[PDB]
RNA sequence: AGGAGGGCGCGGCGGCCGCUGCAAAACCCGGGGCGCGAGCCCGGGCGGAGCGGCCGUCGGUGCAGAUCUUGGUGGUAGUAGCAAAUAUUCAAAUGAGAACUUUGAAGGCCGAAGAGGAGAAAGGUUCCAUGUGAACGGCACUUGCACAUGGGUAAGCCGAUC
RNA sequence: CAAGGUGAACAGCCUCUGGCCAAUGGAACAAUGUAGGCAAGGGAAGUCGGCAAAACGGAUCCGUAACUUCGGGAAAAGGAUUGGCUCUGAGGACCGAC
RNA sequence: GACGGGGCAUUGUAAGUGGCAGAGUGACGAUCCACUGAGAUCCAGCCCCGUCGCAUUCGU
């Protein structure tokens, strides 16, 4: 199905302990994971803005945790993973939301 | 072309034949005796996986310093086994060749079996090494023959 | 499509490094066809050929320094 | 040639091979010997570490400096609720040893102590047990279970309970499958031990009627595991000078050219940890109950309102709801691991043994950090 | 240790007696025999053009060794190993196939006695374009300092030359 | 040939122009290694031997022994200070820099 | 399960706004004070619970 959400990755703990030169690099990974799971889809694409904010303080400090939004679309189905937008007062009381 | 074991039914089989492969011959034994008398769709699927890293072949003999998995234990308790990516690619080309073959006499591709799967030893290839104080030291390759029959009974 | 020709031709006609030459992600066919300088220079009057401009490197904090 | 100076050879050989333990629940290995005069009772229980703490008390023991002084001492703390009876099982004698005899399980066994038949329950039609509650319907049946009792009182030289933990109780552990042991029924007659264990059936065993305050226990459990080891750790052997070529963590001399070959008394890398246990002359300080006053941290001199439970939780463990015991000193394995109590088997006639336990003081501090307060409402008290 | 006798086998030459495309030599065989033995004779197969036995005589004439010579092949073994010079990521394109090619974006390094820009020795086409069977580029490649086909070095003042 | 900042400085560290991410990749963090750190209390008891490591370190002010071939020894030894900010004074040319 | 909330814990009082606080100088100005035991982080192997998901074999 066509279906489009807002979820938060918490990437602090999924990148504890982790070796520097690897850390913006697994970032990504983890986030293909998470999309994986998420909506169940074996092709996810990550978008180039998100790439930009995963690696916009280098290869060691990743944010601890990201909104993304990702919409599951047909060719056959693939996730897209973009970044979504932030309310004012951060992430909290924020959980996983249905957009449109 | 004579191949090393006669279908014993020719007229209700397929043979595909591959001289001098570059893939390592150890590899690709193993592969070969872990369908033996498979079914072809069994087979096909079976190394997909292996290629897929979801079933592994078991590493019997030529198996000093494999690894253990547990994707292997049935069949092979202790888990010694690998997936050989090459020689099982290898083995799927040799399948579709036969099975096209098959097509071509009119046969099923349902109820299709493996009824001879060899691999033999090619001649092998010469590259060089260069070890401390200045010596040379061979660095070989190992290629294979493959012949493949399939039989409906 | 490889365009490892027009890159070079283009660093050597805009006379900056290769690292300062933008070649159009949208115009990759219409870059490739080009096989001299002229053509290359067509691209420039165009503008799928662009010279980036230099990473800045200010002399705000020297200037700021220097005054205290 | 001797051996320039002496020492002490480093580790034990009595507890050889330091390999890991075959099974996960601590076994016993010998019941305490039946005394036929006591009354019938159980011998061992089951229990979950749930944490450390330290506790305060005044001691009581005269020609020891410590008399009439108050002492800090770290204690554990032991989960367990009460036991249900699910079964029998009967022993006889025989020139090879004792021989399991026969055995009746109850008409009604919970999932959780069914799910310790399956390796996969959810994939199974959980026919476990299932006909074998047929006999408590019809009468035929209902006479095998007669004649098979009244096989075990008159043949039985050894009767055991068949008892399993309510796992469930404590969601920490995050386990649905009960754990299952044999407990021996150390009292009276065969016949008194058969028609005491039979009216235990599908019903619950607390721990109180086990063990009693101040009474030296036997601790039986596997240890935390630590993997592959070397010599140093694993054995406790000396480092070598920092000039070592190759490493200095090794033994340097495994052995002499004769006899040629590695003996077994020479210490070597391999698994360190996960290895059975069983430890003995553990105090229990104390019994929490559920539903009782004596469930509380709170003792004589503090009045304090609190629960057992440190603050923010028992680190990796959870809330402790059910019955617990306080014990004397370390315990056995880690946090969630399952213990195995039992009664001591020699005669506990000394002072150590035979001391009165008075709390003074029992911390409740989070173990989570260096702890200030008591309890959450001291905390916010404190803060405004 | 050593000596001697009588025999077995290999290759020629002089003689004698034969065989073979209705299948010679060589080679293979859980085939059958003879001889104490060295050896020999036959059978079945392969192979496709030469070979044998007896008398005499002659010789580069018999192998298990020589850290023997040359060639081939094992176990070791799918093992030891592929770890210096901070580092990659995303989207797209191309292609049978992309961790490694190309474009764009991002994050980093060399840090100007450089991992930049040019010369003398030395090399000799490695320079540029197009194309790609295999080999090679100790993983891979659609890719190249590889391979194939073409193209390219202009002086009265720069040098040699004096 | 050879830029900007810090700085005494072509030291080290960061940056611009230009050039590069080529050094097989993926999963996981066992023992033993290799390279690099920390460690209470003691302080060479270790060892043939302080091997290795640690401590010292720039600049300013004070102060500096025996011995001496009178040149040195000498940065001997031994002490004190150092950030940021807001100012103040002095030192010039025909408005300026340290 | 993913978030989120609370508990617990570490550091030490966030950004911003305001102040007839502030050596002095000709608006600048280290710093100080208030909002503010604040802000940030907290299982990755911590504790407790409003939004969204969910093929291969074996017969004693
Ligand atoms: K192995
Ligand atoms: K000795
Ligand atoms: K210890
Ligand atoms: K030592
Ligand atoms: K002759
Ligand atoms: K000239
Ligand atoms: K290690
Ligand atoms: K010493
Ligand atoms: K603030
Ligand atoms: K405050
Ligand atoms: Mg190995
Ligand atoms: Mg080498
Ligand atoms: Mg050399
Ligand atoms: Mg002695
Ligand atoms: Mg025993
Ligand atoms: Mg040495
Ligand atoms: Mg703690
Ligand atoms: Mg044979
Ligand atoms: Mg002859
Ligand atoms: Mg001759
Ligand atoms: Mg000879
Ligand atoms: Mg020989
Ligand atoms: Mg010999
Ligand atoms: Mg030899
Ligand atoms: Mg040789
Ligand atoms: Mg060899
Ligand atoms: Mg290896
Ligand atoms: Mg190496
Ligand atoms: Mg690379
Ligand atoms: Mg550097
Ligand atoms: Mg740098
Ligand atoms: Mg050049
Ligand atoms: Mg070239
Ligand atoms: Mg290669
Ligand atoms: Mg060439
Ligand atoms: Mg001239
Ligand atoms: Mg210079
Ligand atoms: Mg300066
Ligand atoms: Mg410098
Ligand atoms: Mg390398
Ligand atoms: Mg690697
Ligand atoms: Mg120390
Ligand atoms: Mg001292
Ligand atoms: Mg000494
Ligand atoms: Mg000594
Ligand atoms: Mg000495
Ligand atoms: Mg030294
Ligand atoms: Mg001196
Ligand atoms: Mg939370
Ligand atoms: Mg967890």
């Amino acid at each position: 199905e066509v279906v489009t959400r807002e979820y938060t990755v918490n990437l602090h703990k999924r990148l504890h302990g982790c070796t520097f030169k690897k850390k913006a690099p697994n970032a990504i990974k983890e986030i293909r994971k998470f999309a994986q799971k998420a909506m169940g889809t074996n092709d996810v694409r990550i978008d180039v803005k998100l790439n930009k904010h995963i690696w916009s303080s280098g290869i060691r400090s990743v944010p601890r945790r990201v909104r993304v939004r990702i919409a599951r679309k047909r060719n056959e189905l693939y996730s897209l993973v973009t970044v979504a937008e932030v309310p004012q007062e951060g992430l909290k009381g924020l959980g996983t939301k249905v957009v449109e | 072309v004579k191949y090393s074991t006669d279908p014993a039914n020719p007229t209700k089989s397929a043979k595909a034949m591959g001289r001098d492969l570059r893939v390592h011959f150890k590899n690709t034994r193993e592969t070969a005796f872990a369908l033996r008398k498979m079914s072809l769709n069994k087979a096909k699927r079976y190394l997909e996986d292996v290629l897929a890293h979801k079933q592994a072949i078991p590493f019997r003999r030529y198996c000093r310093g494999v690894g253990r998995t547990a994707q292997v234990k049935n069949r092979q308790p202790n888990g010694q086994g690998r997936w050989p990516a090459k020689s099982a690619k290898f083995v799927l080309d040799l399948l579709k060749n036969a099975e096209s073959n098959a097509e071509v006499k009119g046969l099923d591709v349902d109820a299709l079996y493996i009824s001879h799967i060899q691999v033999n030893q090619a001649q092998k290839q010469r590259r060089r090494t260069y070890r401390a104080h200045g010596r040379i030291n061979p660095y070989m390759s190992n290629p294979c023959h493959i012949e493949l029959i399939l039989s409906e009974k | 499509v490889s365009l490892k020709l027009q890159k070079r031709l283009a660093s050597s006609v805009l006379k900056c490094g290769k690292g300062k030459v933008w070649l159009d992600p949208n115009e990759v066919n219409e870059i490739s066809m080009a096989n001299s300088r002229q053509n290359i220079r067509k691209l420039v009057k165009d503008g799928f050929i662009i010279r980036k401009p230099q990473k800045i490197h200010s002399r705000s904090r020297a200037r700021r320094a220097h005054e205290a | 040639s001797h051996r320039k100076f002496e020492h002490p050879r480093h580790g034990s050989l009595g507890f050889l091979p330091r390999k890991r333990c075959s099974r996960h629940r601590g076994k016993v290995k010998s019941f305490p010997k039946d005394d036929q005069q006591k009354p019938c009772h159980l011998t061992a229980f089951l229990g979950y570490k749930a944490g450390m703490t330290h506790i305060v008390r005044e001691v009581e023991k005269p020609g020891s400096k410590l008399h009439k002084k108050e002492t800090c001492e770290a204690v554990t703390i032991i989960e367990t609720p009460p036991l249900v009876i699910v079964g029998l099982v009967a022993y006889v004698k025989t020139p090879r040893g004792l021989r399991t005899l026969n055995s009746v399980w109850a008409q009604h066994l919970s999932e959780d102590v069914r799910r310790r038949f399956y390796k996969n329950w959810c994939k199974s039609k959980k026919k476990a047990f299932t006909k074998y509650a047929l006999k408590y319907d019809s009468d035929a049946g209902k006479k095998e279970i007669q004649l098979q009792l009244e096989k075990m009182k008159k043949y039985a030289t050894i009767v055991r309970v068949i008892a399993h933990t309510q796992i469930r109780k404590m969601k920490g552990l995050k386990q649905k499958k009960a754990h299952l042991m044999e407990i021996q029924v150390n009292g009276g007659t065969i016949a008194d031990k058969v028609d005491y264990g039979y009216k235990f059936f599908e019903k619950e065993v607390p721990v109180e009627a086990v063990f009693q305050k101040d009474e030296m226990v036997d601790i039986i459990g596997v240890t935390k595991g630590k993997g592959y080891e070397g010599v140093v750790t694993r054995w406790g052997v000396t480092r070598l000078p920092r000039k070592t070529h190759r490493g200095l963590r090794k033994v340097a001399c495994i052995g002499a050219w004769h006899p040629a070959r590695v003996s077994y008394t020479v210490a070597r890398a391999g698994q360190n940890g996960y290895h059975h246990r069983t430890e003995m002359n553990k105090k229990i300080y104390k019994m929490g109950k559920s539903g009782q006053e004596s469930h509380e941290a709170c003792t004589e001199f503090d009045r304090t309102e609190k629960d057992i439970t440190p603050m923010g939780g028992f680190p990796h463990y959870g809330v402790v709801k059910g019955d617990y015991l306080m014990i004397k000193g370390c315990c056995v394995g880690p946090k969630k691991r399952v213990v195995t109590l039992r009664q001591s088997l020699l005669k506990q006639t000394s002072r150590l043994a035979l001391e009165e336990i008075k709390l003074k003081f029992i911390d409740t501090s989070s173990k989570f950090g260096h702890g200030r307060f008591q309890t959450t409402d001291e905390k916010q008290k404190f803060y405004g």
